């Protein structure tokens, strides 16, 4: 179990930083994706006032 | 001196948009034409005065089947009663940007596609410059011109206003993953399994 705890320990790192990189990856565009749908739902409801 | 009717200039009007429309033994209008603004087109009409089968006729010239449009198919109703053949045009901007093209330059501007229905026959066949295609030919110029008939987005009918009507935050999310390359959603939720 002692040699068996670093390669575990090793792991969650790398995967974490994946999930970290693809999530910093797909957040920005799926973000300014939302805020441009938000920003021209509201423009377009302003008239709906 | 004699009346001039003013030029279906495509250079002028956005690329993908329609000028002229000929629609030929429909019912109620044996001969019709019909322009397209360029910004925005509004038509009135009572329901079931041919204006609905107008613009069904329309969608139908487009590589469009009326079962592909989410509603019941009719095809003896667009043909005009009596009449052998029911033809339908639809001129459009043509752009160096789509393939699979008849008789039309990438430098021409224009793409014309023209329906006939018939009674005797019952083929899918298409025109390209009065040249006789498949319908596969107009499905994939369709489909190169980035619209889609069985989307609910770019086509609307009372069967897709049902539909809409009643929709699901799951549907939304599913619609703004799919407008958007899906494989992204993919990709992160295999990264949360391994997680």
């Amino acid at each position: 179990l002692e040699h068996t705890v670093p390669q575990q320990s090793k792991d969650l790192e790398t995967i974490k930083a994946k999930l970290k990189e693809d999530h910093a990856v797909l957040e920005p565009k799926l973000d300014d994706i939302v805020s441009k749908i938000s920003a021209r739902f509201a423009r377009l409801f302003n008239n709906v006032g | 001196k004699r009346v001039k009717i003013a030029k279906p200039d495509l250079s002028s009007f956005q690329p993908g948009s329609i000028i002229k429309i000929r629609l030929q033994d429909f019912v109620t209008y044996t001969l019709t034409e019909f322009n397209l603004s360029p910004s925005l087109n509004m038509i009135i009409g009572p329901n079931g005065s041919g204006k609905s089968t107008f613009v069904c006729a329309v969608c139908l010239g487009l590589a469009g089947k009326p079962e592909y449009i989410g509603r019941s198919k009719k095809v003896e109703d667009f043909i005009k009663n009596g009449q052998d053949v029911s033809k339908i045009e639809i001129t459009l901007k043509n752009s160096p940007n789509v393939t699979d093209i008849e008789y039309i330059d990438a430098r021409d501007e224009t793409i014309k596609i023209t329906r006939i229905i018939t009674r005797s026959k019952r083929r899918s066949d298409y025109l390209i410059n009065d040249y006789q295609v498949s319908e596969s030919v107009v499905k994939t110029l369709v489909a190169q011109l980035n619209i889609q008939l069985d989307n609910l987005c770019q086509f609307l009918s009372q069967e897709r206003v049902e539909e809409f009507a009643r929709l699901k935050s799951v549907k939304l999310l599913v619609e703004t993953i799919r407008s958007i390359d899906a494989s992204l959603l993919d990709v992160l939720d295999e990264l949360r399994e391994l997680q």
